[PDB]
RNA sequence: AACAGGUGCCAGGCCAACAAGAAUCCGAUCCGUGUAUUCCGUAC
RNA sequence: ACACAGUCGGUACGAAGUCGACAAGGUAGUUGAUGG
RNA sequence: GGACUCCUUAACUUAAACUGAGGAGUCAAGUAGGUACAAACCGUACAAGGAUUAAUUAUGUCCAAAAAAAA
RNA sequence: GAGAAGGGAAA
RNA sequence: UGCGUACAUUCCUUAAUAUCUGGAACGAUAGAUUAUGAUUAGGUAGUGGAACAAAAAAAAAAAAAAAA
RNA sequence: CCUUUUAAUUGAUUAUGCUGACUUUAGUCCCGAUAAACUACAGUUCUGCUUAAACUGAGGAGUCAAGUAGGUACAAACCGUACAAGGAUUAAUU
RNA sequence: UCAGUUAGGAACGAUAGUUCACCGUCAGAUGUAAUACGUGAGCUGGGUUAAGAACGUCUGGAGACAGUUUGUUCCCUAUCUACCAUUUAAAAAAAAAAAA
RNA sequence: UGGAUGCGUUAAAAAAAAAAAAAAAAAAA
């Protein structure tokens, strides 16, 4: 069996939005609450990629100085 | 997976999506959408926004075509581009990329020139202005039903909620997207814009071909297709009155902003004031209870658009002002290099 | 044909101009010159 | 070609899908177009005319004089008015309607010679 | 006007070892072998 | 779009005012035509 | 070496948009109207072109749908 | 008042 | 005793090329186009007339009003 | 420009036309046979199949192909690689 | 025979490519017709209508028979209509900035 | 300590019934 005619660009635009909101709500939404998630915790630290990654870190960085109401730094030593 | 999860649907409901109910349901929400703003009650101006460069660029090709002449020309006749041509005809004119550079000065000179003018506290601008980046990535082996998808993801979202999205997915092929983010963030904070208030406005896929292989059949032989694209984003940085009424009074927050208020008041990484600090931002449910608050409060004009527009304007430069003198002090540098660095 | 139109349109707005150049010319460059030398030709001895 | 093809693509600017930019639809499209309008353009005449005349026929119903006698009235007295000119005096010049239709009952209703009182016999 | 080549593109007189104009005026943004006017060389 | 997806037509401002406006009113800027 | 309607016929099961003859009309190569809906029936003061005037053609006059029932 | 035998339904 | 309904070379604008439409007429330095002149102008096959098809070449791109 | 000419072989919605580009089918079909761990105080995961000796006086019982198919950094590169006396009697030097 | 507000139902086999039939059992309720003699992009392939080969028959022959036989690749990932399943919503993606 | 199926068991009653997905004097969202 094969189509009868040509599916038109109207058509494919509404299979493209329809495609969308599926795999949106299918899988994007998902991973994305999962990732923000994780972020209560420390970030994952592949022992394999130890010769070329930063040193293990807990820290999760304030990404938005101006709503920061602490400190940004400490004063240099002597 | 949940296996019982609300999949959505944009062209069919079983509560009736027929197009008069559209046309209702969509009427509701454009009357919420509107009356979810709160505007000032006051001001001294209406000022709008205006591009230099564009408007030049029409009058100028507003005269060509009505002298058939250039802006100047007096005895020989404009000529329009042929096959071969070498000669652009409106060569005089700026690139798209230098009308937008010039948009950037213009901004600057623009903000520059405010913080000396009497009863600027008190002026309307709207929603557009401010600075725009527009920036190409090109040889990506995706293709358009596929890049639509991704972009669509972005379209609108502040830039590190567009990364944290696209870092999200685990997909290979969007680290060619994630570089591209990556890489317009650190040039627009090294040219001194405000990541904080850098947002997706727009996405164009350029198509630039399809490398062909054969595939050897039973009956016939194939040609499978790798997809050869490129993806041109425009960033822009809001100006502080726009997002002031986006963040405070549309309680259009970025999800990774509020993450990151949430992970610090987890760690008590900040003191105890920072809840009250940070409720009309937090979440979902004090950012709608701020809402109520503030409609009643501007119902009994006993709050000032004005007023809260520069207290939040001065909290947030106070702070960057803030982290910039402590992380030079950090350094051991001098009172002179520390005072010369605010000049 | 399409290719053929477009040809004669961009001939017919730009073989009209005096004084015009190579790079503005392209292709055309030849029959132009041509056609402006046998619009001077009647220049020759007066 | 049936018609031109500058002409073709201006004719089927506003249309759906290919129809708009591909010469091979948009040459049928446009043919359709113009046919139709060829057509519908002698054809309207009398569409108009059975409104006009319908009108005419709702105004007259209203004095209790309809279409058919107001017009045998008219043409007998000598008033030819056209049916377009009846209908916009009927809907905007209501008095003047009214006096054609009386002018028009003037001549339709005449009397026998010999007119009979039966009320009391 | 085939009084060839080159010189930022259409040059008899800018170069090209043997003739003759850095000729003048006008050119949207650079240049002009271009327009207009004019002088000169040529048994080329 | 009910549509080989086109064609012919297609909304008639203000009074949204008011210190308004022939014969009667029982004063509503209301009313006059109509007994078997 | 065309089609259908009509008139007159031969063949057929007094059958077939059957086959085969003699004459007129339409189609073929003729729009828009009527006949419910894709040629051949009716009708045309038959279509160069434009327009918001008019006419009793066929045929209608309860509604779909234009068009009579004063006192 | 009729293959009014397109639908409704009329003296 | 009525009326509805298809048809305008009524108005306005074009066209007529196998020797007969006035025209064997009126003009004439190369036809301006007929105002109550006529016939008229659906059309497959076939036949015929006309108008285009932006180019090239040619030794004819300044005796042209007013302004410059 | 106009004029005259042109032998241009001069007008393409159509030949399951030719040479190509780009859509729809569709983000659909297509994914070959068994796999784990590499550790906060020792070790030996499980499975399929069984020529895996490489001097012992013996070139180690073949032919053919790879126009160099198991060299080399998580390389579809660069560089290097078939020695018939096998060269290291290198039990040396340190 | 006529009549409905049409209500519930009518089993299996031998030979046979069979349909319609014949014969046997159960039952004691022949049913008939249409739906492209419904249905092969749903199945089979026994008969039947290709290449091989054989018998009878016809010709001088190659060959043949509305005579009989044996052997002989039954494709398609479903676009649309139809049907059976199936489906949060005003919002819980993005955007929707007025008045002057 | 259990699951599925029929070769097991039960019912063959209701149709204004069992049940459902859109409360509706809201006539220009």
């Amino acid at each position: 069996a094969v189509p009868k005619g040509k599916r038109s660009k109207h058509k494919c635009k509404q299979r493209q939005l329809i495609y969308f909101f599926d795999q949106f709500d299918g899988v994007f939404k998902r991973r994305r609450e999962s990732f923000y998630r994780s972020f209560y915790n420390p970030p994952y630290f592949s022992k394999q990629t130890e010769q070329t990654s930063l040193p293990p870190s807990v820290l999760r960085p304030f990404r938005f100085p101006g709503f920061w109401p602490g400190r940004f730094a400490f004063k240099m030593a002597s | 997976p949940n296996t019982k999860r609300r999949i959505r649907d944009p062209f069919w409901r079983r509560s009736g999506w027929w197009r008069w109910r559209q046309q209702e349901v969509k009427a509701m929400n454009r009357s919420r959408a509107f009356r979810r703003h709160l505007f000032p009650r006051f001001t001294t101006e209406t000022v709008s926004f205006v591009d230099a460069a564009e408007a030049e660029a029409k009058r100028f090709k507003e005269i060509v075509a009505e002298t058939g002449r250039y802006p100047g020309q007096t005895v020989n006749f404009f000529v329009p581009k042929v096959e071969g041509a070498k000669l652009d005809p409106f060569a005089a004119l700026p690139s798209r990329q230098k009308r937008l550079k010039l948009r950037r000065k213009a901004v600057r000179e623009a903000e520059e020139a405010e913080k000396a003018r009497e009863d600027a506290d008190f002026v309307w601008r709207g929603k557009g202005g401010g600075r725009v980046w527009e920036e190409r990535k090109a040889n990506i082996p995706l293709g358009k039903k596929k890049l639509l998808l991704y972009c669509t993801i972005i379209k609108g979202l502040q830039i590190t909620d567009a990364i944290d999205w696209l870092s999200s997915l685990c997909l290979h092929r969007v680290n060619y997207l994630l570089n591209l983010l990556n890489a317009s963030r650190k040039k627009i904070h090294e040219q001194g814009g405000d990541i904080s208030r850098v947002y997706v406005e727009s996405y164009m896929l350029n198509i630039q071909g399809q490398i062909k292989r054969p595939q050897f059949r039973l009956r016939m032989v194939n040609l499978i297709k790798t997809w050869k694209f490129a993806v041109v984003l425009r960033f822009r940085e809001y100006p502080m009155d726009e997002y002031f009424h986006k963040l405070f009074i549309l309680k259009h927050v970025p999800r990774s902003l509020t993450t990151d208020m949430r992970l610090a008041l987890a760690g008590q990484r900040v003191g105890l004031h920072a809840v009250r600090d940070w409720y009309p931002f937090l979440d979902s449910k004090t950012r709608f209870f701020h809402r109520k608050r503030l409609k009643w409060l501007d119902r009994t004009r006993q709050f000032d658009y004005c007023l809260a527009r520069r207290v939040f304007k001065s909290k947030y430069e106070e702070n960057c002002r803030r982290r910039k003198i402590q992380v030079l002090q950090a350094r051991g540098a001098s009172d002179a290099v520390i005072e010369e660095a605010n000049l | 044909h399409t290719e053929s139109t477009r040809r004669k349109q961009q001939y017919a707005s730009i073989i009209g101009k005096q004084g015009l150049s190579k790079k503005r010319c392209g292709i055309h460059w030849p029959r132009y010159r041509r056609r402006h030398k046998a619009r001077r030709a009647t220049k020759h001895k007066a | 070609m049936q018609i031109p093809r500058d002409v073709i693509f201006e004719v089927v600017r506003g249309f759906r899908g290919r129809s708009r930019n591909c010469i091979k639809i948009a040459r049928v499209r446009a043919m359709k177009a113009l046919l139709y309008s060829s057509i519908m353009r002698r054809q309207r005449q009398r569409r108009y005319r059975v409104f006009w005349i319908g009108r005419i026929n709702a105004a007259g119903r209203e004095w209790s004089f309809p279409y058919a006698w107001l017009a045998t009235s008219l043409w007998r007295q000598n008033i030819w008015l056209d049916r377009k000119m009846l209908a916009n005096l009927a809907e905007t010049e209501p008095a003047s309607f009214r006096a054609l239709v009386n002018e028009g009952k003037s001549v339709y209703f005449w009397n026998p010679d010999k007119v009979r009182d039966i009320q009391d016999l």
